[PDB]
């Protein structure tokens, strides 16, 4: 049943890939539903 | 309490530099222990080697011993 | 740290223990086996006892004559102090009543508490040794590596996002 | 309560040693501190390096590179195993010398190369016995000529391999 | 089979402390150290040191 | 290879026993140092004013520790073993080894 581990590692990674490689801005998505910000959309505080 | 109360009044036994089990250390900076210093709020201090109390000072001003 | 059978200070036999758990016992708390060492010590009156002549209390001495109530303080505080491991004795009131003749005093002893040294003899053992692996964990892994790093994943996903 | 291989790293190395400062004569001068660091700091990695020259020549965590040195030792030479089977090979030869090649004995030695459900054995009247494999994690050819080692001299053997039931 | 895991807690740990000085930076008050040992003041704290 | 006890030793737990001992008519001195970090008991043996002891190896329990080293003429050929009296489980501590203290150090020699 290590199925299941590895089902919810696949797209935890992929989630973690997006919020690093989020563009400017992107939204990814946790599984409890609240919203992640992208390293460049923290990054907005200091680009003033 | 417990390092004062087995102790007849008139032998005039300070309290400076007494271990008292139980207490932890005061971490505060030496900055710090000058404040509290002046509060009359006495500490128990992790001395060089070991760990002692600092001095008997009531709120008013006059050692503890005294009173 | 003396050990020896356990007596009971209520009634004086062995103490068997509780009927749940009904056995025989050691006195080990260097306490408990100071105390039955002190009770036996002044409960056997001098000579009574064969195999050994110069055991116990002389109390012939004194019950039944005429004697001075210091003398006696001074043989009942000096038998005590015949044990090695007594620290002192803290206090001692000693009275007599004339019209019963009675004498009754009170006292109480200091004695500090020893390690165990060995514990070969008694019980259990402090040791850890390992324990063999299941089926071919050992020669192709374990799932456990899998479930402990989806777990770290999981709860690093819930940190992030506020709550 | 305690484990019984008392070889392990030093728990807390670093802050050890200073706390034989006599009376804090030197602590918080910043200029000490630091050398008597850099000094002590050396000893951690090779305080560290003493376990792993003990841990590391162990026959199951031993590399390719000195596992060889082990199985040459014994007289198992790697041929063209490669490393995650010659750790099986090693183990199956040294664990034959205290075997009999009874069903139960056989069933044991099996168990350590395919889990717990991963193999089952049949037995026939006239000296016939099977071998069924379900997960196997290596390729077994190789691993064939020592199955065949620790059975009876007079065994016929069937050797039949898939994935699952 | 999928065991080279044994690589993946490295990382895996270590972007666990870099989210760590993130959120201290980001969300810090009026600071962060980096493994080169030098600070890195969060915003709250910047926006006071700088040149008015 | 019939043997029969012939020989008991005990230790004051002191780190650094040193003492002279007579085995098989012939006479030998021993070292024992104890380990801190290892916790165990570390022994070597010797001729009488020997520059250097002739072996020196680490004690344990139910292990032969003469085996590998009875071919040599300044070597006793008898057995040397320590096994527990109390539980089976007791490994040899510091103040535990004696003919009463836990563990029995003993030495048997073969009869001839």
């Amino acid at each position: 049943d290590a199925d299941k581990a590895v089902d919810q590692i696949i797209e935890d990674s992929k989630r973690l890939h997006i919020v690093v490689n989020g563009t400017g801005t992107e939204q990814a998505v946790a599984e409890d539903g609240s919203l992640l910000p992208s390293v460049r959309k923290a990054l907005i505080d200091n680009l003033y | 309490i417990g390092a004062m109360a087995a102790n007849d009044p008139s032998y005039g036994d300070s309290l400076h530099l007494k271990t008292m089990p139980g207490m932890v250390p005061f971490a505060g900076s030496d900055t710090q222990r000058s404040n509290a210093w002046s509060r009359n709020a006495n500490i128990y201090r992790g001395l060089y080697g070991g760990g002692s109390y600092i001095e008997g000072k009531t709120s008013s001003g006059q050692y503890v011993d005294v009173i | 740290q003396f050990k020896d059978l356990l007596l009971d200070p209520l009634t004086g036999d062995l103490d068997f223990g509780t009927p749940g758990d009904r056995g025989m016992r050691l006195a080990l708390t260097n306490q408990l086996s100071l105390r039955q060492r002190l009770y036996l010590r002044f409960a056997i009156w001098a000579g009574d006892w064969y195999f050994d002549e110069t055991f116990g209390f002389p109390y012939r001495t004194f019950v039944g004559k005429k004697t001075v109530k210091a003398v006696l303080d001074g043989r009942i505080k000096s038998e005590v102090r015949q044990e090695p491991d007594v620290l002192q004795i803290t206090d001692f009131q000693s009275t007599m009543d004339v019209v019963s003749r009675s004498y009754k005093c009170f006292f109480t002893v200091v004695t500090a508490e020893g390690e165990e040294i060995s514990l070969a003899f008694v019980g259990e053992d402090e040791y850890q040794y390992p324990t063999p692996p299941e089926s071919n964990v050992q020669l192709c892994g374990d799932e456990g590596v899998i479930i402990n790093f989806k777990n770290k994943l999981y709860y690093l996903i819930n940190f992030r996002l506020p709550k | 309560l305690k484990d019984v291989n008392h070889i392990h790293p030093l728990p807390d190395f670093v802050r050890g040693g200073f706390d034989y400062v006599p009376s804090d004569i030197f602590s918080g001068k910043e200029n000490f501190e630091q050398t008597l660091r850099i000094l002590l700091e050396r000893l951690e990695f090779i305080d560290q390096k003493m376990v792993e020259l003990a841990e590391l020549r162990t026959t199951l965590n031993a590399e390719d590179a000195i596992l060889d040195e082990i199985g040459r030792q014994l007289g198992i030479y790697r041929n063209g195993l490669n490393d995650p089977e010659y750790r099986a090979v090693i183990m199956i030869l040294t664990g034959n010398n205290s075997k009999s090649g009874t069903r139960a004995d056989i069933i044991a030695t099996l168990k350590q190369l395919f889990g717990e459900d991963g193999v089952t054995t049949y037995k026939g009247y006239n000296y016939r016995l099977d071998i069924n494999i379900f997960n196997t994690c290596m390729e077994v050819t190789d691993i064939l000529p020592e199955i065949i080692d620790m059975l009876p001299l007079v065994t016929h053997l069937r050797v039949v391999e898939n994935q699952g039931y | 089979i999928a065991l080279l895991s044994s690589d993946a807690d490295k990382a895996v740990d270590q972007i666990i402390e870099d989210s760590k000085r993130l959120h201290i930076v980001v969300n810090g008050t009026g600071q962060a150290v980096a493994e080169d040992g030098s600070l890195l003041p969060s915003v709250r704290k910047a926006l006071i040191d700088n040149l008015y | 290879r019939t043997v029969v006890r012939t020989f008991d030793f005990e230790l004051s737990g002191y780190p650094d026993e040193t003492f002279r001992v007579v085995l098989d008519s012939v006479t030998y001195e021993l070292r024992f140092m104890w380990n801190e970090r290892d916790e165990s008991w570390f022994m070597s043996l010797g001729d009488i004013g020997a520059q250097r002891p002739t072996i020196t190896s680490k004690l344990t329990c139910y292990s032969d520790i003469l085996a590998p080293y009875r071919y040599l003429d300044n070597v006793p050929d008898g057995n040397l073993y320590l096994w527990p009296l109390g539980d089976i489980r007791t490994r040899a501590g510091r103040f535990n080894i004696g003919p009463l203290k836990g563990i029995q150090m003993t030495y048997s020699s073969l009869i001839e």
